[PDB]
């Protein structure tokens, strides 16, 4: 028997004097069990402690049963069967697995409703009120038919499966095969292969019925069990999962275990975990008005839940808006040197999320094209040159030159802008260059073509090797460099 | 201004304040972080005044790095500075004794005396290490003794250190780059041990072994898995055991070496459970594993 009254402990008491408790294997008592005999020693719980997992004490008035947490590991039936270990009796108790055991109302609820004893339901300080719709157990297929029997569940089954058809016929014997609903102490669901596992959910979704269920796809239709998890996640109405290999069963819990909670507080937990969010610091503590949120500055965030919704300076802002004011937070700015003198002070601010091109234009650095690549940090205090676009200045340069690279000009003025702060000495006749940048093999080229016969096409570079023999070897080299 | 008289003794810091608060460097920001172990991290932002100046032994990159300092609820907690606009940082301590090269800082002071008589002297690089002593002068490229006068030269500096912040099963706890990959995470929660990564498994809670059969072309290692059971007829379920790298059977057979901590409460492969053998036999090193595997069964 359940019943919740909206009386006092001790008023309640009056029904009945007795107390049922939830402890860990240890003996310490769960908040909820905590606060409700806080003020009775509790020694003789852990006095003939330690247990094993799923045990019940008993002494005087006060009752017991030691119950593991959902993130250790556990499940519903298991859960029901340590409490049907109790004497059956009237009781006084909270709902089981709540706060951080992390079993829903509902699963508590039905643990109760199976157990033979009467109760008596206080509320819970910490309810998990929002439901687990997806629960994975290693009950086998003859347990999973009598939970579904108990609760009166909905279990669908493939006809194909010759091995499961076979033993449930075993266990209830004299029921039929064929493509229809069957209600022999269980509720049965019966179909062939060639019906597909998109139809067998939407038909689920219109009976509207609570499933004790195989992950569909991956034993009836042979679909690995991500994918059976992602379809059964699409299907609306709860259900139970179980397999005969119980690491099938802990990998769907792995499955399970990412996108667990609601959109808002799985993202305060992504922040919580992250600890900060941009530019924002996560704080995570609990105010008599909210708990908190992310602050930057000297402003904090608070948020109350169910529905999550996040106050600032007085102002509310839903979760969708402030999700979205925060991912807007990728501004990365640099600030860099510009000139056209190239020793004049000059200085521009340009961001990282565009591309040199898209926000100015056509520019180069040391002979490099940055129009179409993003900065990084390294970039940091560089200098840059921007010049328009052309085309019949490009096809002069072409007939000049005799090349064909539209983005020559750019990339040799940003070469030759950074030559021209060397220094080039010579040595016996012969033009010595100070070690910088690598320039070993430019200096051997130099070296070589000083004592060769040689002579070009374009008179412009000719002149410039004319001009580099005799000491302005900066224009030359930036010339062969691009 | 500093409002003493000829001959009285002074303090360099002090007086540095007085001239910085009669100096004009509003513009100057400076943001540092703390972080505690188990409480909250905190952003702390300065201004000029503030920016210039500090009370320790840390350079830059030593500051960079983080430093160590109490906090209120009685626990250890990790501080360090990562922001900057402005020409100079100043750092100053009790005595204490440093070592410095050419290059590594700006200029430097020495202080040798006692409480009441003490001389000053000063450090300074143009081309190495220079001294000067009034009207002497020392010229080193490398210099040690104990110095407790910091200066240094900064134009502007950002980086992404950042701390984090997790939660193990029931308590929240903040740390600056940990090794919290090595956890297994459910969508944003650690479990309590470190594992490699795999489908964690859960033991039944104070039930017995279920009493199912174990099957295996190994009869000897089947019978061993069967006696962990404590098998008695019939046999509620049967399952059957090939050994790696042969995963076509429902349980499959891993060597004592692959041991991780997690292994205490369960182990897995793939989503099928496994057991442990030796010498294709088991022992009481794989007995404990098996035992508690058989009870996840």
């Amino acid at each position: 028997c359940v019943e919740e009254v909206t009386t006092t402990l001790e008023e309640t008491k009056f029904l009945t004097e007795n107390l049922l408790l939830y402890i860990d294997i240890n003996g310490n008592l769960h908040p909820d069990s905590a606060t409700l005999v806080s003020d009775i020693d509790i020694t003789f719980l852990k006095k003939d402690a330690p247990y094993i997992v799923g045990d019940v004490v008993q002494e005087g008035v006060l009752t017991a049963v030691v119950i593991p947490t959902k993130k250790a590991g556990g499940t519903t039936e298991m859960l029901a069967k340590a409490l049907r270990k109790v004497p059956t009796d009237n009781y006084i108790t909270t709902y089981p697995g709540q706060g951080l055991n992390g079993y829903t109302v509902e699963e508590a609820k039905t643990v109760l409703k199976k157990c033979k004893s009467a109760f008596y339901i206080l509320p819970s300080i910490i309810s998990n009120e929002k439901q687990e719709i997806l629960g994975t157990v290693s009950w086998n297929l003859r347990e999973m038919l009598a939970h579904a029997e108990e609760t009166r569940k909905l279990m669908p089954v493939c006809v194909e499966t010759k091995a499961i058809v076979s033993t449930i016929q075993r266990k209830y014997k004299g029921i039929k095969i064929q493509e229809g609903v069957v209600d022999y102490g269980a509720r049965f669901y019966f179909y062939t292969s060639k019906t597909t596992v998109a139809s067998l959910i939407n038909t689920l979704n219109d009976l509207n019925e609570t499933l004790v269920t195989m992950p569909l796809g991956y034993v009836t239709h042979g679909l690995n069990l991500e994918e059976a998890a992602r379809y059964m996640r699409s299907l609306k109405v709860p259900a139970t999962v179980s397999v005969s290999s119980p690491d099938a069963v802990t990998a769907y819990n792995g499955y399970l275990t990412s996108s667990s909670k609601t959109p808002e507080e799985h993202f305060i937990e992504t922040i919580s975990l992250a600890g900060s969010y941009k530019d924002w610091s996560y704080s995570g503590q609990s105010t008599q008005l909210g708990i908190e949120f992310l602050k930057r500055g000297d402003k904090s965030v608070y948020y109350t839940s169910n529905p999550t919704t996040f106050h600032l300076d007085g102002e509310v802002i839903t979760f969708d808006n402030l999700k979205t004011l925060l991912s807007l937070r990728e501004v990365r700015t640099i600030k860099v040197f510009t000139t056209v003198d190239n020793i004049n002070l000059h200085t521009q601010v340009v961001d990282m999320s565009m591309t040199y091109g898209q926000q100015f234009g056509p520019t180069y650095l040391d002979g490099a094209d940055v129009t179409k690549i993003k900065p990084h940090n390294s970039h940091e205090g560089k200098t840059f040159y921007v010049l328009p676009n052309d085309d019949t200045l490009r096809v002069e340069a072409f007939e000049y030159y005799h090349t064909t690279d539209p983005s020559f000009l750019g990339r040799y003025m940003s070469a030759l802008n950074h030559t021209k702060k060397w220094k080039y000495p010579q040595v016996n006749g012969l033009t010595s260059i100070k070690w910088a940048d690598n320039n070993c093999y430019l200096a051997t080229a130099l070296l070589t073509l000083q004592q060769i016969e040689l002579k070009f096409n374009p008179p412009a570079l000719q002149d410039a090797y004319y001009r580099a023999r005799a000491g302005e070897a900066a224009n030359f080299c930036a010339l062969i460099l691009a | 201004y500093c409002n003493k008289t000829v001959g009285e003794l002074g303090d360099v810091r002090e007086t540095m304040s007085y001239l910085f608060q009669h100096a004009n460097l509003d513009s100057c920001k400076r943001v540092l972080n703390v972080v505690c172990k188990t409480c909250g991290q905190q952003q702390t932002t300065l201004k000029g005044v503030e920016a210039v100046m500090y009370m320790g032994t840390l350079s830059y990159e030593q500051f960079k790095k983080g430093v160590q300092i109490p906090c209120t609820c009685g626990k250890q907690a990790t501080k360090y500075l990562v922001q900057q606009e402005s020409p100079f940082v100043m750092m100053s301590a009790p005595p204490a004794q440093y070592e410095l090269k050419h290059g590594t800082f700006t200029c430097a002071s020495e202080y040798t005396g006692n409480y009441q008589c003490g001389h000053y002297k000063h450090i300074t690089s143009k081309e190495t290490l220079y001294c000067i002593d009034g009207a002497l002068l020392t010229k080193s490229s490398e210099y040690k003794g104990p110095i407790t006068d910091v200066f240094y030269k900064e134009n502007s500096y950002t980086t992404t250190i950042k701390p984090v912040t997790y939660k193990l099963d029931g308590v929240v706890c903040t740390e600056i780059d940990p090794k919290l990959d090595n956890y297994y995470k459910k969508d944003n929660s650690y479990f309590t041990e470190q594992p490699i990564d795999l489908v964690p498994n859960q033991p039944y809670p104070n039930a017995s072994f279920d009493n199912f059969k174990f099957v295996c072309d190994n009869i000897k290692f089947a019978d061993d898995l069967n006696q962990l059971t404590g098998y008695k007829k019939p046999a509620s379920r049967e399952l059957k055991v090939t050994f790696f790298p042969d995963l076509n059977g429902d349980v499959v057979a891993i060597d004592y070496k692959h041991y991780t901590p997690s292994f205490k409460k369960g182990a897995k492969l793939l989503h099928k459970p496994i057991v442990w053998h030796v010498n294709n036999a088991t022992n009481k090193a794989t007995y404990k594993p098996n035992t508690w595997c058989i009870r996840c069964l």
